[PDB]
């Protein structure tokens, strides 16, 4: 079973299923979004091949005592962003793209959408699923908003820190984002 | 001029206004120019063939290639981004005649100004 | 002429052609194929209609596709642009031969209206 | 000869902006005439305008509208017509020779909006 | 070519008004501006202009403002007629008179500085 | 011939003020600019002002600032008359004196920085 | 221009649309011209070499260097900024063959829209 379409289908269903079960408790306690994002999603996403890009050539210099700390703090950072992101829930659709034959490459872009009558015109969010060698099943490693990436803006922004400070600089400073929500829902 | 040239291929799906013989640059300095642009009769997807000099020739494949604009009323060009080398996961320095795997779409105006501020 | 170039014709209607002229480019994915030919009106309803041509090498387009006019850069030419649709084999689709009409269409952009609906 | 015989019409306004003579008139983006004269009423100081239409098109109900809008983003100005609908029994008056439109809209100026809002 | 008559006015910030620039009412051109000068007692700008004579029913309650045409085009001064009512003295205009109230120009920098507080 | 004289003042960031630029007051030109230079120590720019003689009698307290013209014009050093007061607002600007208060120019990235971040 | 001028080196990361023979300005007055720009084949980073007039020769070793646009639609030009000079403590002056360290970088019309609400 390597068809990504069926995986995305079941993923959307399970996500909105587990999401529908809570309405007042989540806004009474934000500690549930950071939980449910780990309850699912994360088995489908890859961390190594993602967190390797933001480093750059400096990867060839990282000591084995430093790599694991960054690799551990990266997930703890990644949770909060997607946690805060989930602040909408208007019962919106998700019309998947139609089927297509054998992929002619080990890299494939797939597109979804989202529509609701209560909001602005819709928007598309491409995804990328990578066809690895012998991993059998495949994972996703990126997201594209709309002509804008999410690994591009951060590949160079955390820049001069790499030149002057080092990996040690990015460590700890990554986790130092606290645990918060918004009071404007 | 010295011309020990390499050639490479890439595919897209929307290229804005990138006409022929435009420059290509890394980090802000020029290293080559596009050559031949065409369309594909099997599925209709634009395909570009570019060429590189021989002085710089140590790029690992895990790299990106995007399109952007210059100034406020200038001409578009192709920016590049270098990655990392690591065994098993991603090796194979580019040999002549290969294709760049990654790509990113073109930035369109009007669309976003209609989207936001609605 | 541009040396031979056998072609065929298509028709369409609209609602506000903006500032389009004659002999304007038609393109797909930023690559030009054919040019426009004639524009006129309807003395029974007053709705603008356009007749364009297309070079005859490309011979595979689904019946369900979109047409839309737009602008380039931020202050230049206005050009048409079409988008191929997805074909379903087992169902009923069709190709486009000489003397057909495209189903749907899009309008055009204009100032004043938006800048007065918002931030007024 | 520029064109065949035509026929004329009049209208009034409140502020015509920078509209000069020899300006086009169009529907749906296609031009169908020109502009004749612009003058002032020496009794109430209100600007009026007189224009003409070619003899080809000969069926427009009375209920219609006229407005002003800028060309492109940074260009000239051109009048813009807008047709009503066809409804017998109710609105019948065909545009004859030398009549006046009922409803009209005014022009737009820059620095006024800045004071109006976003100040 | 007409027999014209002249009027005076004072201001506060000329905003780059160049001599020989049209005077308009409701968007229609009428008179021309004659010249601008300074005062050696108050240091304030004064302007002398002239008008055609056929139009002659503009009362006292009226306004003069400065405004620019197009986006970044030229600039001029717009006259504004005021509503007239009975009882009160209408006071018709004659040669060699002055306007009372008015308005001043606009400067860019201050608007930006106000948008950021 | 302009029977003029000279004035001196300081700044810190002159933007893009080439020589031969007006010294307008209330949108009226009444002078010019001759020399700009830099002191070989503290590294702070200074200028040389020249104004004509009829407009004398200026209180020693005033203001002076830099401004741009329209949207994409040039730059013109502008003045702002202060105030005249008895006793503790005395005297005038004699030949070759120094101006007190200033107001630096304006740059782009400062704005974008105050915004966003 | 017979007067001797002494040269300095610097490194950046994303210079943008800079071009050779452009002015260096302090406070608003021009002083020196830019000489050469290139890359390094070991790590790929933009490197610049510039020349400075000999009269001005009393700089503290702490300073700032950054590029920024001109007017509103103008080109690019470097911008130097004098740092803090401390007595007693060691500071000294900038001699030949040295390099300035901490520098900023350019900005192109895409990362702005990007960072705008991500």
């Amino acid at each position: 079973q390597t068809n990504p379409y069926k995986l995305m289908d079941e993923a959307a269903q399970k996500t909105f299923d587990r999401l529908k079960n809570e309405q007042p408790q989540i806004r009474a306690n934000p500690d549930y979004l950071r939980t449910i994002v780990d309850q699912e999603l994360l088995p489908y996403v890859q961390v190594k091949y993602a967190g390797a890009l933001v480093l750059g050539q400096y990867y060839k210099s990282a000591t084995p005592a430093q790599r694991e700390a960054y690799f551990a703090a990266f997930r703890e950072y990644l949770k909060q962003a997607y946690g805060q992101a989930l602040a909408m829930y208007h019962g919106q659709t998700y019309q998947i793209a139609p089927e297509q034959p054998l992929g002619d490459k080990t890299i494939v872009p797939i597109r979804v959408t989202i529509i609701d009558p209560n909001g602005r015109p819709p928007v598309r969010l491409d995804f990328q699923w990578r066809k690895n060698s012998q991993t059998g099943n495949w994972q996703a490693y990126d997201m594209i908003a709309e002509g804008v990436s999410m690994i591009t803006t951060k590949q160079n922004e955390w820049g001069t820190l790499l030149r002057t400070k080092g990996i040690d600089g990015l460590t700890a400073q990554l986790k130092s984002i606290s645990q918060q929500k918004i009071t404007l829902e | 001029r010295t011309e020990p040239t390499y050639t490479l291929y890439a595919t897209f799906d929307n290229i804005g206004g990138l006409k022929a013989r435009s420059p290509v640059s890394i980090g802000g300095v020029v290293v080559g120019r596009v050559a031949d642009i065409t369309l594909d009769p099997k599925t209709y997807l634009p395909r570009v063939t570019l060429e590189i000099e021989q002085r710089y020739n140590h790029i690992p494949d895990t790299s990106s290639l995007s399109i952007r604009t210059s100034g406020l009323l200038g001409e578009q060009y192709l920016a590049l981004n270098v990655g990392f080398e690591d065994p098993e996961l991603g090796t194979a320095i580019l040999k002549d005649g290969d294709t760049i795997q990654d790509t990113k779409s073109a930035m369109v105006l009007e669309d976003l100004i209609g989207q936001f501020l609605y």
